[PDB]
C-alpha cells in the first residue's frame, strides 16, 4: 500500500483522513475534485455566488430531490424549463395557479387571435385557434 | 394612476367581501402587495386570496374599530427591485352585533338579495337555529372560519352573508328559551365553543318551524362534523328579541454494535398550534419513502411509550437515516429527519475480560429475532441487577 | 446449541481487575460452571444455561 | 435556467404550484389548425378550467358549446 | 468605498450597518422598506475570524457584525463585505479596516456574565438598548464605572429553540468588565446556598431589588 | 426533480417561459360539464398570440374570445 509518494505532476499522501484547522476557512485557488460532497451532520449545505452567476453542469443527468421538503423555485425574470426534443411533466395531485391576471372583456374590441388547450387522453397538451365555441375537437393526429 | 377603493363595511360574526380592482392598481408585472397601512401584517380578522385578488375574513368581538388598509403595487426592476407605484389605503369599519340585518350589509351587488331582503317587525321576535360546536374562532384562521361557514351552507341552504358565526359567551352551551333542541354528535367538549346563527324566520313556533331534517339528522348521526371538520356539539331553535411546526431537530444517534441504545424523544420537539405538546400528538418512524421500521430490524420504535430503541451489528456499521413524522388529530404532518452513526465497540479486542457460555437449543431463532436478543441483554442486566442495559457488549454467536 | 458471548463496558483496559471477576463468579457463577440459582432464576424460563 | 437535452420531470406529492404571470413557447407547442372538418369530432377530450382557489382540473368536452361550468365540484365546495 | 475603524482589545466591537450609504444605489421613499442581507468576510477568505461574527434577525432588518477583539489578532485587519439585496440582487462591494490595539486605561479584571430571557440578540445590538441595560446595571454596581465585553447568542452555547408561542425569547449572554469590585449583593448571588437554592427550582437568595425588571428577565 | 411536498415555482413578479415540444399533465382532477354551477370564481384558461397566459370568465361556452384586452 503506497503511503507517500511526491512526483512531477502532484504529491499523494495516503493518510486516512484529511483534517483542516481553522474557522477563517480555506482557499484552493484551482478547483477541488470529490466523487461525494456531504453537508455536515446538524448543518447546512450552500452553494452560493458572493456576487455573480453560478453555473453547473451534468450531461448524464441532474436529479434534485426533496426527500422531505420543497422545491422552492424563487427567481425573478425567468423560470426557463427548455427541453431540446424531451418534455415536461407535473406529477401532483392538484396543480395551482395562483397568479395568473385577470383578462378585462371586450364586447367590441379588436379581434385577435387567442388560443386554447386541448389535453389528450395521455395529458399531452397542445394549442387550438379560439372560435366561437368549444374547438378541442378538430384533430385527433396531435395526440395520436 | 391614483384608485379610491371605497370604504368597507364589516360586522362581528358576518362574512366580510371585497374585491380589489387590481387591474386599475396593477399595471403589466406589478403584483398587489395587501397590508395594514404602516404596517407589514394584515389584521388577524383578514386573509387575502391572490386567486380572486379578493380580501375576505369574519371580524370577532375583538376586531371592533376601523382598520386601514394599505394596497400597493410593486413593480419589476431590471436589477431585482419590487417598487410599490401605486399605493392605495381604504378603511374598514367593524360594527357590533348591534349592527343591523345583513341588508344594510349588502349594499354593493347588483343582485338585489330579495331573500336577504325580508325581514321581521320591530317587535316580532327574530326565530334563528344555532348549532354550536366544539371550536375556537380565536384559534381558526379567519380562512377557517369562511371554511366553517361554507360547510354549514351546504345542509343550511342559506348564503355566507346570512349567518353569524361567534364565539360562545361564558360557557353557554345550551339555550333555555328555545322550543326545539337537538343533541349533536360530540360527547365531551374541548374548546370554549363556536355558535353558527341563522334565521328561519319571525317567531315562528314548532308547527310552523320548516323541514330540519336535513340538519338534525347529519349533527345526530356526525356526517355534518365529518363535513365541517369540527365536532357539533348541538343545535337549538330559539326566538331572539393547522399543521404542526418544528422548533428542534434531532441532529444524530450515537451507536455501537452490540450494544443497546434507547432514545426519549424530547417534549419540545414539536408544536402544534391545536396540541403544544410532543406527548398529546401521534409520533412515528419511517424509511426515505415513507415505509415503516420491519419487524426484524435492529431498531424499533414504540410510539405509546414514544421511545425508539435498538442494537446494531458490525454489518450495519457506518451511516444511516430516518424520518420522524408527527401527526396530530388534524391529519397534518410535520417531518423531521435524523442520522444514526453506529461505531465498532471501542474497546475492541484487548478487553481484560470475555464471558464465554454455551446454551441449549438452536441460536437460529434467537439470532434472526431481534426481541429475543434485546431480551437476553436485558436479562443479563437483570442477573447483575443492573439498570442500564447497555453495559452489555455481545461480540460474537456461534451455533453449536 | 446457543454459545454466546459478551463484554462489559465498564472494563476500563487497564490492569486485570481479578477482583471484580472474582466477585462476579462468587457472585452468579459456580467453580463447576452451573448457572447460579439466582442466575437461573434470571434465566428463568426463556433461557436454560 | 434549466436546459435539459431530454425530459424534465417534476414530481410532486402533495401538489405543484406555479405562481406567477405564466408564459409558454407557442410555436414551440402545438396547435390545432382548423383545415381538418372535425377529424376529432365528438371526441373524448378535456378543456382545462380554472377553480376559485387557484386549483386546475379537466371537464370533458362533449359538445361545441363546453363551458367551466360545473355542479359536481372535483375543485372541493369551495369552503 | 473604504471606512477605517478602531476597535479595541477586551471590550466588544458592534457595528450597526444602514443601506443608505452602504449601498451604491440610494433607496427613496421609505428606505426601511427594502430587505437586504449582508455577507462580510476576510479579504480573499470565505469566513470572518473566530472573534468576529455576524447575524440579522430579518431581512427587513439591519444586520449586525459585532465581536471581541482578541491580543492575538492586534494590528491591521480587512473586511471585505457585500451588500445582497434580498430583492434588488445589487453587489455592492465595500471594505472595512479595523485597527485591533491595546486598550487605554485601568484593566477590568471583575468580569460578568448573565443570560438575558426577555429579549433577542438583534434587540441589544443597537446601541440605545445596550446602553439602557448597562445604566440598570450600574443600578447595582454602585459604586464602579462599566464596560460591556462580550455579546453570544444562547444558540450558540447550546440552547434549544424557544417555543413562537408564549413571547419565549431565544435569551443572550453578556459579558461586562469593571475594575470594581463586585456588590455585596451580587457576592451573596455568588455564594452556593443560592446555587443549592437554584439546583432544587428555588429562588436565589436577593437581597437588593431587580433594577432590570421589568424591562429585562434574567 | 421529484419532492414528497408542495412544490413552489415561484416567481416573484417576472415571467414564466416554459419551452417544450410537449407538456404532458396526466394528474389533473376530473371536471363534470353542467349546467348548474356548484360555486363562483370559475374560470377557464386563455393564451395570448405572444405566450402570454390569463383568464377569462366561466360560462356556458368560450369566453377567451370576448376578453382580449390583456393580449397587446
Ligand atoms: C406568489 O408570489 C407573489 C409574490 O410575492 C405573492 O404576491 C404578493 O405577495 C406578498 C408577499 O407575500 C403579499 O403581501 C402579504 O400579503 C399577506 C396576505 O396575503 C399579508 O398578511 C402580508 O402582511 C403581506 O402584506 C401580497 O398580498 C401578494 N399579492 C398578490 C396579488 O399576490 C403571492 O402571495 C404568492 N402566492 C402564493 C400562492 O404563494
Ligand atoms: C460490568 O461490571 C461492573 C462491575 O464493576 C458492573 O457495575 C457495577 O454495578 C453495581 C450495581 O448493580 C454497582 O453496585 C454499587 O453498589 C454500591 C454499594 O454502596 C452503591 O453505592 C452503587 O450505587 C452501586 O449500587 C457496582 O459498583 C458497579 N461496579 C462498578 C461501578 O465498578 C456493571 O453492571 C457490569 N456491566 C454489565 C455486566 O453489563
Ligand atoms: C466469531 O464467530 C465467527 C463466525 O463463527 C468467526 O469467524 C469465522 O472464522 C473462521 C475461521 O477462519 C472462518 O472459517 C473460514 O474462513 C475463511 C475466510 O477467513 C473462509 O474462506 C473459509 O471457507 C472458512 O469459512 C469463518 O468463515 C468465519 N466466519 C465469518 C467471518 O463469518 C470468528 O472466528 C469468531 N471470533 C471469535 C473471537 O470467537
Ligand atoms: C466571547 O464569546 C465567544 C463565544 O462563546 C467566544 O468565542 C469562542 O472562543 C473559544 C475560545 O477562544 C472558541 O473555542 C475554540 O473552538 C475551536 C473550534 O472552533 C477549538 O479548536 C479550540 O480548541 C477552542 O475550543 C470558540 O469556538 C469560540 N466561539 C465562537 C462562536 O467564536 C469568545 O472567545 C468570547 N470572547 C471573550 C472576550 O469573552
Ligand atoms: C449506564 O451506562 C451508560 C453507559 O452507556 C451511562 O451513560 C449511564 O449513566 C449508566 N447509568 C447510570 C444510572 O449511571
Amino acid at each position: 500500500k503506497l503511503l507517500f509518494s511526491a512526483d512531477d505532476n502532484e504529491v499523494v499522501v495516503g493518510a486516512e483522513r484529511l483534517r483542516v484547522l481553522g474557522a477563517e476557512g480555506t482557499v484552493f485557488p484551482k478547483s477541488i475534485e470529490t466523487p461525494n460532497v456531504r453537508a455536515d451532520p446538524f448543518k447546512e449545505l450552500r452553494l452560493e455566488s458572493p456576487t455573480r452567476a453560478l453555473v453547473m453542469e451534468a450531461p448524464k443527468g441532474v436529479e434534485i430531490n426533496a426527500e422531505a421538503g420543497n422545491m422552492e423555485a424563487t427567481c425573478r425574470t425567468e423560470l426557463r424549463l427548455e427541453s431540446k426534443d424531451g418534455e415536461i411533466k407535473l406529477d401532483a395531485a392538484k396543480i395551482k395557479l395562483p397568479r395568473l391576471p385577470h383578462g378585462s372583456y371586450t364586447p367590441t374590441g379588436t379581434r385577435q387571435k387567442v388560443f386554447e388547450i386541448c389535453v389528450c387522453a395521455n395529458g399531452r397538451l397542445f394549442l387550438s385557434q379560439a372560435g366561437t365555441g368549444s374547438t378541442c375537437q378538430i384533430n385527433t393526429s396531435v395526440c395520436l | 394612476t391614483v384608485v379610491g377603493i371605497p370604504d368597507g363595511t364589516a360586522v362581528v360574526g358576518r362574512s366580510f367581501r371585497v374585491t380589489i380592482p387590481t387591474d386599475l392598481i396593477g399595471s403589466s408585472g406589478e403584483v398587489i402587495k395587501v397590508s395594514t397601512a404602516g404596517k407589514e401584517v394584515l389584521p388577524s380578522w383578514l386573509h387575502w386570496d391572490p386567486q380572486s385578488h379578493t380580501l375576505e375574513g369574519l371580524p370577532l368581538d375583538t376586531d371592533k374599530g376601523v382598520h386601514y388598509i394599505s394596497v400597493s403595487a410593486a413593480q419589476l426592476d431590471a436589477n431585482g427591485s419590487h417598487i410599490p407605484q401605486t399605493s392605495s389605503v381604504f378603511s374598514i369599519e367593524v360594527y357590533p352585533e348591534d349592527h343591523s340585518e345583513p341588508q344594510s350589509v349588502r349594499a354593493a351587488s347588483p343582485d338585489l338579495g330579495e331573500a336577504a331582503a325580508s325581514a321581521c317587525a320591530a317587535e316580532e321576535p327574530v326565530t334563528v337555529l344555532t348549532v354550536i360546536l366544539d371550536a375556537d374562532l380565536t384559534k381558526m384562521t379567519p380562512k377557517q372560519r369562511i371554511d366553517l361557514l361554507h360547510r354549514m351552507q351546504s345542509f343550511s341552504e342559506v348564503e355566507l352573508h346570512n349567518m353569524k358565526l361567534v364565539p360562545v359567551v361564558n360557557n353557554r352551551l345550551f339555550d333555555m328559551s328555545a322550543f326545539m333542541a337537538g343533541p349533536g354528535n360530540a360527547k365531551k367538549v374541548v374548546e370554549n365553543g363556536a355558535l353558527l346563527s341563522w334565521k328561519l324566520g319571525c317567531s315562528l313556533n314548532q308547527n310552523s318551524v320548516p323541514d330540519i331534517r336535513g340538519v338534525e339528522a347529519p349533527a345526530r348521526e356526525g356526517t355534518m362534523s365529518a363535513q365541517l371538520g369540527y365536532p357539533v356539539v348541538g343545535w337549538h331553535i330559539a326566538n331572539k328579541k393547522q399543521r404542526p411546526e418544528l422548533k428542534n431537530h434531532i441532529d444524530r444517534v450515537d451507536a455501537w454494535v452490540g450494544t443497546y441504545f434507547e432514545v426519549k424523544i424530547p417534549s419540545d420537539t414539536f408544536y402544534d398550534k391545536e396540541d403544544t405538546t410532543t406527548d398529546k400528538l401521534k409520533l412515528t418512524l419511517k424509511l426515505r419513502e415513507q415505509q415503516l421500521v420491519g419487524e426484524k430490524s435492529w431498531v424499533q420504535f414504540n410510539s405509546n411509550s414514544q421511545l425508539m430503541y435498538g442494537l446494531p451489528d458490525s454489518s450495519h456499521v457506518g451511516k444511516h437515516e430516518y424520518f420522524m413524522h408527527a401527526t396530530d388529530k388534524g391529519g397534518l404532518s410535520a417531518v423531521d429527519a435524523f442520522e444514526i452513526h453506529v461505531h465498532k465497540r471501542p474497546q475492541g479486542d484487548k478487553a481484560p475480560a470475555r464471558f464465554k457460555a454455551k446454551f441449549v437449543g438452536d441460536p437460529a431463532p434467537v439470532v434472526n429475532d431481534i426481541h429475543k436478543k434485546i431480551a437476553l441483554v436485558k436479562k443479563l442486566a437483570f442477573a447483575f441487577g443492573d439498570r442500564n442495559c447497555s453495559t452489555v457488549t455481545l461480540q460474537n454467536i456461534t451455533r453449536g | 446449541s446457543i454459545v454466546v458471548e459478551w463484554t462489559n463496558n465498564t472494563l476500563p483496559l487497564e490492569p486485570c481487575p481479578k477482583e471484580q471477576i472474582t466477585g462476579l463468579s462468587r457472585r452468579i457463577a459456580e467453580d463447576n460452571g452451573q448457572p447460579r440459582p439466582a442466575f437461573t432464576n434470571a434465566l428463568e424460563p426463556d433461557f436454560k444455561a | 435556467e434549466f436546459h435539459m437535452g431530454g425530459n424534465m420531470e417534476l414530481k410532486a406529492e402533495n401538489s405543484i404550484i406555479l405562481n406567477g404571470t405564466v408564459m409558454v413557447s407557442t410555436t414551440r407547442l402545438p396547435s390545432s389548425s382548423s383545415a381538418d372538418q372535425l377529424g376529432g369530432g365528438d371526441w373524448v377530450r378535456y378543456k382545462l378550467c380554472m377553480c376559485a382557489d387557484g386549483t386546475l382540473f379537466k371537464v370533458q368536452v362533449t359538445g361545441q358549446n363546453v363551458g367551466c361550468q360545473v355542479s359536481d365540484n372535483p375543485c372541493g365546495n369551495t369552503h | 468605498q473604504q471606512t477605517t475603524l478602531y476597535p479595541l482589545v477586551g471590550r466588544v466591537f458592534v457595528h450597526t450597518l444602514e443601506p443608505a450609504s452602504f449601498l451604491h444605489l440610494p433607496e427613496h421613499a421609505a428606505p426601511a422598506t427594502i430587505p437586504v442581507t449582508y455577507h462580510a468576510h476576510l479579504q480573499g477568505h470565505p469566513d470572518l475570524p473566530r472573534w468576529l461574527r455576524y447575524t440579522q434577525r430579518s431581512p427587513h432588518h439591519p444586520g449586525f457584525l459585532y465581536g471581541a477583539a482578541t491580543p492575538e489578532d492586534r494590528g491591521r485587519q480587512v473586511i471585505e463585505v457585500t451588500a445582497y439585496n434580498r430583492d434588488s440582487f445589487d453587489t455592492a462591494g465595500q471594505s472595512l479596516v479595523l485597527l485591533i490595539r491595546d486598550p487605554e486605561g485601568s484593566p477590568l479584571p471583575y468580569q460578568t456574565e448573565f443570560l438575558v430571557r426577555s429579549h433577542d440578540v438583534e434587540e441589544v445590538l443597537p446601541p440605545t438598548p445596550a446602553s439602557h441595560f448597562l445604566t440598570a446595571l450600574a443600578g447595582l454596581w454602585e459604586p464602579g464605572e462599566l464596560k460591556l465585553l462580550n455579546i453570544t447568542s444562547a444558540l450558540d452555547r447550546g440552547g434549544r429553540v424557544p417555543l413562537p408561542i408564549g413571547g419565549q425569547k431565544e435569551g443572550v449572554y453578556i459579558k461586562v468588565g469593571s475594575a470594581s469590585p463586585f456588590s455585596t449583593c451580587l457576592k451573596m448571588v455568588a455564594s452556593p446556598d443560592s446555587h443549592a437554592r437554584c439546583a432544587r427550582g428555588q429562588p436565589p437568595l436577593l437581597s437588593c431589588y431587580d433594577t432590570l425588571a421589568p424591562h429585562f428577565r434574567v | 426533480a421529484l419532492s414528497q411536498m408542495d412544490i413552489v415555482l415561484h416567481s416573484s413578479d417576472g415571467t414564466l417561459v416554459l419551452d417544450a415540444e410537449t407538456v404532458c399533465l396526466p394528474k389533473l382532477l376530473q371536471g363534470t360539464q353542467a349546467a348548474s354551477g356548484s360555486s363562483q370564481g370559475l374560470y377557464e384558461i386563455c393564451v395570448c398570440p405572444d405566450g402570454k397566459l390569463y383568464l377569462s370568465v366561466a360560462g356556458a361556452g368560450t369566453t377567451c374570445q370576448e376578453h382580449s384586452h390583456i393580449c397587446l
